[PDB]
Protein backbone atom coordinates (compact mmCIF):
# COMPACT_ATOMS: atom_id res chain seq x y z
CA UNK A 1 0.00 0.00 0.00
CA UNK A 2 0.82 4.08 -0.04
CA UNK A 3 0.43 3.72 3.98
CA UNK A 4 3.52 1.44 4.23
CA UNK A 5 5.60 3.46 1.99
CA UNK A 6 4.71 6.38 4.36
CA UNK A 7 5.22 4.87 7.44
CA UNK A 8 9.03 3.80 6.51
CA UNK A 9 9.74 6.97 5.05
CA UNK A 10 8.69 8.33 8.35
CA UNK A 11 11.27 6.17 10.54
CA UNK A 12 14.35 6.78 8.15
CA UNK A 13 13.61 10.52 7.83
CA UNK A 14 12.16 11.79 10.56
CA UNK A 15 10.49 15.10 11.85
CA UNK A 16 11.00 17.60 14.35
CA UNK A 17 8.64 16.80 16.95
CA UNK A 18 9.09 19.14 19.67
CA UNK A 19 8.82 22.01 17.32
CA UNK A 20 5.98 20.67 14.80
CA UNK A 21 3.68 19.49 18.49
CA UNK A 22 5.54 20.21 21.27
CA UNK B 1 -5.47 21.27 17.33
CA UNK B 2 -8.91 19.99 16.27
CA UNK B 3 -9.58 16.27 15.08
CA UNK B 4 -10.72 18.55 11.46
CA UNK B 5 -6.73 18.81 11.72
CA UNK B 6 -6.27 15.09 11.38
CA UNK B 7 -7.45 12.46 8.70
CA UNK B 8 -8.62 9.43 10.50
CA UNK B 9 -7.44 6.63 8.53
CA UNK B 10 -8.80 3.11 10.51
CA UNK B 11 -9.25 1.91 14.25
CA UNK B 12 -5.85 0.90 15.88
CA UNK B 13 -8.02 -1.05 18.74
CA UNK B 14 -9.03 -0.63 22.32
CA UNK B 15 -6.91 1.06 24.37
CA UNK B 16 -7.10 1.89 28.35
CA UNK B 17 -9.34 4.75 28.90
CA UNK B 18 -10.44 4.72 25.03
CA UNK B 19 -10.39 4.23 21.34
CA UNK B 20 -7.13 4.19 19.72
CA UNK B 21 -6.85 5.20 15.91
CA UNK B 22 -4.08 5.29 13.11
CA UNK B 23 -4.10 9.17 11.94
CA UNK B 24 -2.44 11.57 9.76
CA UNK B 25 -1.79 15.14 10.85
CA UNK B 26 -3.27 16.98 7.59
CA UNK B 27 -0.88 19.55 7.50
CA UNK B 28 2.37 17.76 7.73
CA UNK B 29 1.31 14.11 6.66
CA UNK B 30 2.73 12.72 9.66
CA UNK B 31 1.39 9.73 10.98
CA UNK B 32 0.32 8.92 14.44
CA UNK B 33 -1.86 7.37 16.93
CA UNK B 34 -5.05 9.31 18.43
CA UNK B 35 -6.64 8.08 21.43
CA UNK B 36 -9.61 9.76 22.07
CA UNK B 37 -11.33 9.74 25.65
CA UNK B 38 -14.53 10.71 26.60
CA UNK B 39 -14.48 13.16 29.17
CA UNK B 40 -18.04 11.85 31.22
CA UNK B 41 -16.60 8.63 30.81
CA UNK B 42 -13.17 9.40 32.60
CA UNK B 43 -15.51 11.26 35.45
CA UNK B 44 -17.63 8.01 35.52
CA UNK B 45 -15.38 5.71 36.00
CA UNK B 46 -13.20 8.16 38.61
CA UNK B 47 -10.08 7.97 36.76
CA UNK B 48 -9.24 11.87 35.58
CA UNK B 49 -6.34 11.92 38.53
CA UNK B 50 -4.85 8.38 37.32
CA UNK B 51 -5.11 9.74 33.42
CA UNK B 52 -3.91 12.84 34.39
CA UNK B 53 -0.57 11.32 36.46
CA UNK B 54 0.07 8.79 33.47
CA UNK B 55 -0.16 12.19 31.00
CA UNK B 56 2.24 13.87 33.24
CA UNK B 57 4.77 11.37 33.31
CA UNK B 58 4.44 10.42 29.72
CA UNK B 59 4.76 13.73 28.14
CA UNK B 60 8.19 14.54 29.67
CA UNK B 61 9.87 11.51 29.19
CA UNK B 62 12.12 11.45 25.30
CA UNK B 63 13.75 7.85 24.69
CA UNK B 64 13.18 5.70 21.92
CA UNK B 65 12.31 3.06 23.53
CA UNK B 66 9.18 4.65 25.21
CA UNK B 67 6.38 5.55 23.54
CA UNK B 68 6.26 9.13 22.80
CA UNK B 69 3.03 11.29 23.53
CA UNK B 70 3.63 14.23 21.26
CA UNK B 71 0.84 16.93 22.82
CA UNK B 72 -2.92 16.45 23.37
CA UNK B 73 -6.16 18.70 22.21
CA UNK B 74 -9.72 18.91 23.92
CA UNK B 75 -13.00 19.97 22.74
CA UNK B 76 -16.54 19.72 24.02
CA UNK B 77 -16.88 16.19 25.01
CA UNK B 78 -13.27 14.00 24.00
CA UNK B 79 -9.67 14.18 25.38
CA UNK B 80 -7.53 13.49 22.35
CA UNK B 81 -3.94 12.24 22.97
CA UNK B 82 -1.66 12.50 20.05
CA UNK B 83 0.84 9.27 20.30
CA UNK B 84 3.39 7.82 18.46
CA UNK B 85 2.60 5.19 16.43
CA UNK B 86 3.98 2.06 17.11
CA UNK B 87 3.91 -0.02 13.49
CA UNK B 88 4.10 -3.73 14.86
CA UNK B 89 1.69 -2.98 17.53
CA UNK B 90 1.69 -5.65 20.42
CA UNK B 91 4.53 -7.11 21.94
CA UNK B 92 2.44 -9.69 23.57
CA UNK B 93 0.50 -10.90 20.31
CA UNK B 94 4.41 -11.72 18.91
CA UNK B 95 5.34 -13.55 21.98
CA UNK B 96 1.71 -15.66 21.73
CA UNK B 97 1.94 -15.98 18.44
CA UNK B 98 6.15 -17.43 18.54
CA UNK B 99 5.28 -19.16 21.75
CA UNK B 100 8.89 -17.79 23.00
CA UNK B 101 11.58 -15.48 21.98
CA UNK B 102 15.12 -17.01 20.23
CA UNK B 103 18.11 -15.18 22.09
CA UNK B 104 18.59 -12.51 19.85
CA UNK B 105 15.37 -11.30 19.94
CA UNK B 106 15.02 -11.24 23.84
CA UNK B 107 18.52 -9.85 24.53
CA UNK B 108 17.66 -7.07 22.00
CA UNK B 109 14.41 -6.49 23.85
CA UNK B 110 16.12 -6.36 27.03
CA UNK B 111 19.25 -3.88 26.19
CA UNK B 112 16.00 -1.83 25.45
CA UNK B 113 14.18 -1.99 28.31
CA UNK B 114 17.30 -1.41 30.73
CA UNK B 115 18.05 1.61 28.54
CA UNK B 116 14.44 3.00 29.03
CA UNK B 117 13.87 2.02 32.25
CA UNK B 118 17.52 3.52 33.38
CA UNK B 119 16.14 6.79 31.88
CA UNK B 120 13.32 6.57 33.92
CA UNK B 121 14.83 5.34 37.00
CA UNK B 122 17.18 8.84 36.78
CA UNK B 123 14.53 10.88 36.59
CA UNK B 124 12.99 9.23 39.65
CA UNK B 125 9.99 7.26 37.57
CA UNK B 126 9.52 3.78 38.62
CA UNK B 127 7.44 1.95 36.49
CA UNK B 128 6.19 -0.78 38.41
CA UNK B 129 4.35 -2.83 35.91
CA UNK B 130 7.07 -3.91 33.30
CA UNK B 131 5.01 -7.07 31.43
CA UNK B 132 4.72 -8.24 27.81
CA UNK B 133 0.95 -6.73 27.54
CA UNK B 134 2.45 -2.67 28.54
CA UNK B 135 5.08 -2.72 25.46
CA UNK B 136 4.61 -2.17 21.71
CA UNK B 137 6.94 -2.35 18.82
CA UNK B 138 8.31 0.26 16.46
CA UNK B 139 8.92 0.09 12.68
CA UNK B 140 12.03 -2.31 12.73
CA UNK B 141 10.63 -4.32 15.94
CA UNK B 142 12.38 -2.15 18.92
CA UNK B 143 10.89 -2.34 22.21
CA UNK B 144 8.47 0.57 23.12
CA UNK B 145 7.31 1.12 27.23
CA UNK B 146 3.37 1.91 26.05
CA UNK B 147 1.58 1.78 29.56
CA UNK B 148 2.28 3.84 32.47
CA UNK B 149 -0.56 2.85 34.33
CA UNK B 150 0.99 2.40 37.62
CA UNK B 151 3.94 4.32 37.39
CA UNK B 152 5.10 6.81 40.00
CA UNK B 153 7.66 10.33 40.43
CA UNK B 154 8.96 8.84 43.65
CA UNK B 155 6.41 3.63 48.66
CA UNK B 156 3.92 0.68 49.92
CA UNK B 157 1.33 1.25 46.96
CA UNK B 158 0.66 -2.95 46.30
CA UNK B 159 0.80 -2.68 42.38
CA UNK B 160 1.15 -4.57 39.15
CA UNK B 161 0.31 -8.08 37.70
CA UNK B 162 0.31 -11.12 39.99
CA UNK B 163 3.26 -13.49 37.90
CA UNK B 164 5.20 -9.99 37.99
CA UNK B 165 5.18 -9.07 41.62
CA UNK B 166 8.47 -8.34 43.47
CA UNK B 167 8.82 -10.56 46.98
CA UNK B 168 8.75 -7.15 49.05
CA UNK B 169 5.18 -6.11 47.59
CA UNK B 170 3.63 -9.40 48.39
CA UNK B 171 5.44 -9.31 51.38
CA UNK B 172 4.01 -5.61 52.14
CA UNK B 173 7.03 -4.58 52.82
CA UNK B 174 8.15 -0.77 51.14
CA UNK B 175 9.24 -0.85 48.16
CA UNK B 176 11.60 1.45 45.88
CA UNK B 177 12.64 1.72 42.00
CA UNK B 178 14.46 -2.20 42.79
CA UNK B 179 11.07 -3.29 41.48
CA UNK B 180 11.42 -2.86 38.09
CA UNK B 181 15.06 -4.75 38.51
CA UNK B 182 12.78 -7.68 39.84
CA UNK B 183 10.14 -7.49 37.12
CA UNK B 184 12.52 -6.48 34.10
CA UNK B 185 14.59 -10.26 35.06
CA UNK B 186 10.62 -12.00 35.47
CA UNK B 187 9.56 -10.86 31.62
CA UNK B 188 13.18 -11.82 30.21
CA UNK B 189 12.31 -15.24 31.02
CA UNK B 190 8.72 -14.99 30.03
CA UNK B 191 10.34 -13.84 26.54
CA UNK B 192 13.05 -17.06 26.45
CA UNK B 193 10.36 -19.64 28.31
CA UNK B 194 6.41 -18.24 26.82
CA UNK B 195 5.31 -18.49 30.46
CA UNK B 196 6.43 -16.48 33.78
CA UNK B 197 8.71 -18.40 36.26
CA UNK B 198 6.59 -18.35 39.18
CA UNK B 199 3.50 -19.58 36.88
CA UNK B 200 1.13 -21.87 39.38
CA UNK B 201 -2.80 -23.17 39.91
CA UNK B 202 -3.48 -20.88 42.51
CA UNK B 203 -2.44 -17.07 43.88
CA UNK B 204 -0.86 -18.87 47.11
CA UNK B 205 1.45 -21.14 45.19
CA UNK B 206 2.48 -18.00 42.87
CA UNK B 207 3.14 -16.12 46.34
CA UNK B 208 5.23 -18.95 47.32
CA UNK B 209 7.23 -19.75 44.48
CA UNK B 210 7.72 -15.77 44.17
CA UNK B 211 8.60 -15.11 48.17
CA UNK B 212 11.08 -18.20 47.89
CA UNK B 213 12.18 -17.46 44.60
CA UNK B 214 11.51 -20.98 43.81
CA UNK B 215 13.23 -20.26 40.06
CA UNK B 216 13.03 -23.85 37.61
CA UNK B 217 14.72 -23.42 34.24
CA UNK B 218 13.94 -25.44 31.53
CA UNK B 219 16.97 -26.93 29.87
CA UNK B 220 16.86 -25.46 26.39
CA UNK B 221 18.20 -21.89 28.45
CA UNK B 222 21.58 -21.48 27.69
CA UNK B 223 24.02 -20.31 30.83
CA UNK B 224 24.12 -16.59 29.75
CA UNK B 225 20.42 -16.02 29.86
CA UNK B 226 19.91 -17.84 32.94
CA UNK B 227 23.13 -16.32 34.64
CA UNK B 228 21.21 -12.55 33.84
CA UNK B 229 17.87 -13.95 35.24
CA UNK B 230 18.99 -15.23 38.26
CA UNK B 231 21.13 -11.53 38.76
CA UNK B 232 17.74 -9.73 38.57
CA UNK B 233 15.74 -12.32 40.30
CA UNK B 234 16.87 -11.93 43.74
CA UNK B 235 14.99 -11.85 47.02
CA UNK B 236 17.08 -8.83 48.32
CA UNK B 237 16.48 -5.67 46.15
CA UNK B 238 19.94 -3.45 47.05
CA UNK B 239 21.45 -7.57 45.82
CA UNK B 240 19.48 -6.71 41.80
CA UNK B 241 21.47 -6.39 39.47
CA UNK B 242 21.56 -2.79 38.59
CA UNK B 243 19.92 -1.77 34.88
CA UNK B 244 23.43 -0.37 33.72
CA UNK B 245 25.03 -4.42 35.05
CA UNK B 246 21.67 -5.86 32.36
CA UNK B 247 23.25 -3.37 29.45
CA UNK B 248 26.43 -4.89 29.99
CA UNK B 249 25.93 -8.23 30.75
CA UNK B 250 27.69 -10.98 28.32
CA UNK B 251 25.20 -12.36 27.22
CA UNK B 252 23.15 -9.12 25.95
CA UNK B 253 26.27 -7.93 24.32
CA UNK B 254 26.73 -10.95 22.31
CA UNK B 255 22.78 -11.30 21.36
CA UNK B 256 21.06 -8.18 21.48
CA UNK B 257 21.71 -6.95 17.57
CA UNK B 258 19.71 -3.41 18.66
CA UNK B 259 19.57 -0.57 16.42
CA UNK B 260 18.84 3.12 17.39
CA UNK B 261 15.95 4.50 15.59
CA UNK B 262 17.28 7.88 12.97
CA UNK B 263 17.04 10.95 15.17
CA UNK B 264 15.90 14.60 13.13
C1 LIG C 1 -0.18 8.58 28.81
C2 LIG C 1 -1.37 8.01 28.08
N1 LIG C 1 -0.94 7.25 26.87
C3 LIG C 1 -1.80 6.40 26.32
O1 LIG C 1 -2.91 6.28 26.83
C4 LIG C 1 -1.50 5.60 25.16
C5 LIG C 1 -1.39 4.92 24.21
C6 LIG C 1 -1.26 4.10 23.06
C7 LIG C 1 -2.01 2.89 23.02
C8 LIG C 1 -1.92 2.04 21.94
C9 LIG C 1 -1.17 2.43 20.80
C10 LIG C 1 -0.41 3.62 20.82
C11 LIG C 1 -0.49 4.47 21.94
N2 LIG C 1 0.30 3.72 19.64
C12 LIG C 1 0.09 2.64 18.90
O2 LIG C 1 0.54 2.48 17.80
C13 LIG C 1 -0.86 1.77 19.53
C14 LIG C 1 -1.36 0.57 19.01
N3 LIG C 1 -0.80 0.20 17.82
C15 LIG C 1 -1.13 -0.81 16.92
C16 LIG C 1 -2.31 -1.59 16.96
C17 LIG C 1 -2.51 -2.54 15.97
C18 LIG C 1 -1.57 -2.68 14.95
C19 LIG C 1 -1.80 -3.70 13.85
N4 LIG C 1 -1.10 -4.97 14.08
C20 LIG C 1 -1.82 -6.04 13.35
C21 LIG C 1 0.32 -4.88 13.64
C22 LIG C 1 -0.40 -1.91 14.91
C23 LIG C 1 -0.22 -0.94 15.88
C24 LIG C 1 -2.38 -0.21 19.74
C25 LIG C 1 -3.69 0.41 19.82
C26 LIG C 1 -4.74 -0.20 20.48
C27 LIG C 1 -4.55 -1.46 21.08
C28 LIG C 1 -3.30 -2.10 20.98
C29 LIG C 1 -2.20 -1.52 20.32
Amino acid sequence: NLLTQAIRQQYYKPIDVDRMYG
Amino acid sequence: FTIDDFDIVRPLGKGKFGNVYLAREKQNKFIMALKVLFKSQLEKEGVEHQLRREIEIQSHLRHPNILRMYNYFHDRKRIYLMLEFAPRGELYKELQKHGRFDEQRSATFMEELADALHYCHERKVIHRDIKPENLLMGYKGELKIADFGWSVHARRTMCGTLDYLPPEMIEGKTHDEKVDLWCAGVLCYEFLVGMPPFDSPSHTETHRRIVNVDLKFPPFLSDGSKDLISKLLRYHPPQRLPLKGVMEHPWVKANSRRVLPPVY
